[PDB]
């Protein structure tokens, strides 16, 4: 199963 | 007596001959001594055209009567000499020595008669050009000046734009050239009023007032025409200072605008993690973020330091104009509430990643638990299945020794029947939690199910076994 | 017939307990080859939960039934053995043959009841989290996007500045980035939308379609921000070469005004010259400025080209705004009618200065003819006198010889008084014209006026002498 | 006697 969770973008 | 008479005939000739000059001697010598100057110049024309007649028709004739009176003087003494008779004296002071006196100061009087009317028309005739060529050039120039000094006080650029007050500028810069080329404008003028000030102008009075105040405005022109490009120079240079503020405030809003609206759809952005390392990643990249928010905050407070410089500037300068920024869309109301925001969901990230990491936990608590009975329950069935089948074959022949053994295995069975359905609640749990990847064990409630379920349906089999065996044996 | 009864309570059960599971295994045999799905993952969960309870309260008991029976059948069957009664048959089909094939088919129907309801819940858990993760993407995107459609197509920079448009620009600048940061937002829902089309949402038919619309939606994003950038670079480039043309204007444009505007003070200038090379002097001077009218006229020609050529840019590219200068106060019409009193002005300076050569051609012409007759009545008087000088003087005694001489002299005199009467209108005529400056004799009327005056004083003088000293000698 | 007489400055 895939992953399609996100993480922020540190500045 | 004959010539007694004629004698007396010749003698009133030279008296009255006399009076008929003397009376035109004494009536032109106050008009030759006159040299009182005329206002206009045409009357010194006439004036000059007055001694010219006289030069030329009224002074030949007294000329040649001059000598005439001599001449007869000098032969009617002569006449008195040869027949010896009485000689003539003549009345009051009509005498030779006294006639003599009279042309010595008429001829004294003209001594320069010619000469003056000449060096006064000479005179007048540059007042004449040069009295018409200031009235043109200082009302050329009067005209010129209509309005400029008005003009020159307009306070427009108060409320202009960079754009405005550039381009006022180069109109103002035109206005400086278009200065400059009537320099030498009044420069001949204030020389013309010099010239009719030397030569006296009998209007000269209000010739020094009329230069002096073309030439007064002009030191106000002068000065008038700096004090408003020092006005314009420094609006430039205002509005110049704020727009380098505005593209460089949008310069950086955009890209801290973009970051903060971005940062908030993954502060809420939903996740499901089945692994105890899928979520500790999460956490990874999270607590990484975290570490740039005072790298951040220090670029937000940076933006804002560029938008109160601007305020600054207007406030310092007293130069009242919309403070607004024409380049960015991006408020500063909107980095205050956006960033209050972001800061919000920081502790909602945390608090709901630090939930599901306590249900990871919670997961694989159970994982290992389920394992450790699995893995003893699993081979203590296999090991069970092995003992009763080496216990239902050969032996000895007497069936009650392996009776023994059977309804001995059967207790061992009963006492293990506990431990068996704590993995049914244990199993329970794992799937009640969503849970069915368990790497510890290799076995699955069924597994052990299906041993158990054999385990029981195989004593019984070899009990009854065992049981009609003892029977069909007598 | 004490053992015959109890056969038969004990056969009746073998036949009332093989209903008992074979009733329960009919009525679970349809329920285990179920197999169908349901929507909810819920439903799914009470599901298993309702298996799980099959599986650890309700088979448990039937598996030691399946074998109890035929622990009763491999005891009853020794029973009509030993006591040798006839065998146990089973009614219609409650056999041990008969039910084994029930339990068969029973352990055939769940060979993956177990593991379709897990791989069930574990598909439908992954369809419950990516059907709210899509709803919460698209709506987030949806709502970003409302509007922005018709703000692309807004078309307010037709009557925009320089100054507005590159100010819009860098407002579209700043869309364009905050545009490039969801082309990853739309690419995670284009993947959710094909993830949820990949395991079969029930709901997948809408899917399809809020996906398709939010997907257009961007195609057309892309392409109307660079038809919007198009305009906005060609209104940038068009309003930014008109002000190249602007600033060229107003450039040349003063310098040329100022060159106008002081051409005509000088082409009225008023002047008086009173000597031939004087007057020749602006002639020399005037004919200069004559040859530099077509250097100036394509000066004015070429200015007039630029503003031509901005009247020509906005109609070529059809951008209708205000084709006036804001740099220069200086207009066509101002360039067209100053430049014709320029050019009316040359003939009036030609007419004025040729009329003054003519006056000063004249002028010297009087003092030419003046010093021809001064510089020969003049030292013919001196030579007049000198010979009366000599002839006053001893020579012959006689009287009456030197009589003749002075009557001879008189006669010579008298010739010669029409010659003088010339040079007294000549004179007139100098003075009339307002000359007094002849470089070509050294005479003047007077000087010759003198002389003549002396001339005829001079000689009754000497004649009225000689008749006196005829008289006084007898 | 002094010249303020002018002469039109050629371009």
């Amino acid at each position: 199963y895939k992953s399609f969770n996100r993480t922020a973008m540190p500045y | 007596s004959a010539v007694n008479q004629e004698n007396e005939r010749l003698m009133e000739e030279y008296e009255r001959l006399a009076s008929e000059l003397l009376e035109w001697i004494r009536r032109t010598i106050p008009w030759l001594e006159n040299r009182t100057p005329e206002k206009t110049m045409q009357a010194m024309q006439k004036k000059l055209e007055d001694f010219r007649d006289y030069r030329r028709k009224h002074k030949p004739p007294k000329v040649q009567e001059k000598c005439q009176l001599e001449i007869n003087f000098n032969t009617l003494q002569t006449k008195l000499r040869i027949s010896n008779r009485p000689a003539f004296m003549p009345s009051e002071g009509k005498m030779v020595s006294d006639i003599a006196g009279a042309w010595q100061r008429l001829e004294q009087a003209e001594k320069g008669y010619e000469e003056w009317l000449l060096n006064e028309i000479r005179r007048l005739e540059r007042l004449e050009h040069l009295a018409e060529k200031f009235r043109q050039k200082a009302s050329t120039h009067e005209t010129w000046a209509y309005g400029k000094e008005q003009i020159l006080l307009q306070k427009d650029y108060e409320s202009a734009s960079l754009t405005e007050v550039r381009a006022l500028l180069r109109k103002h810069e035109a206005f400086e050239s278009d200065l400059a080329a009537h320099q030498d404008r009044v420069e001949q003028i204030a020389a013309i009023a010099q010239e009719l000030n030397e030569l006296d102008y009998h209007d000269a009075v209000n010739v020094n007032d009329r230069c002096q105040k073309i030439c007064d405005q002009w030191d106000r022109l002068g000065t008038l025409t700096q004090k408003r490009r020092e006005a314009l120079e420094r609006m430039e240079k205002l509005l110049e200072t704020i727009d380098q503020l505005h593209l460089e405030f949008a310069k950086r809003a955009a890209p801290f605008n973009n970051w903060m609206e971005g940062a908030m759809e993954d502060l809420q952005d939903m996740f499901i993690v089945h692994s105890i390392e899928e979520i500790q990643s999460l956490i990874t990249a999270h607590e990484q973020f975290k570490a740039t928010l005072p790298e951040a905050d220090g670029e937000r407070q940076s933006i804002m330091a560029i938008q109160n410089e601007v305020e600054k500037v207007i406030q310092s300068y007293n130069i009242r104009i919309s403070s607004s920024n024409p380049y960015s869309t991006v408020t500063m109301d909107e980095l205050r509430t956006k960033w209050d925001k972001v800061k919000q969901l920081v502790p909602i990230r945390d608090q709901s990643l630090q939930e599901e990491l306590a249900r990871q936990h919670a997961n694989e608590r159970l994982r290992r638990q389920f394992a450790a009975q699995a893995n003893a329950i699993g081979p203590w069935i296999q090991n069970k299945m092995e003992e009763i089948a080496r216990s239902s074959i050969q032996i000895t022949g007497a069936l009650e020794d392996q009776m023994n053994q059977l309804k001995q295995y059967e207790h061992n069975i009963i006492n293990y029947k506990n431990n068996i359905d704590k993995l049914e609640g244990d199993h329970q749990l794992i799937q009640e939690a969503l849970v069915f990847d368990n790497k510890h064990t290799n076995y699955t409630m069924e597994h052990i199910r299906v041993g158990w379920e054999l385990l029981l349906t195989t004593i019984a089999r070899t009990i009854n076994e065992v049981e009609t065996q003892i029977l069909t044996r007598d």
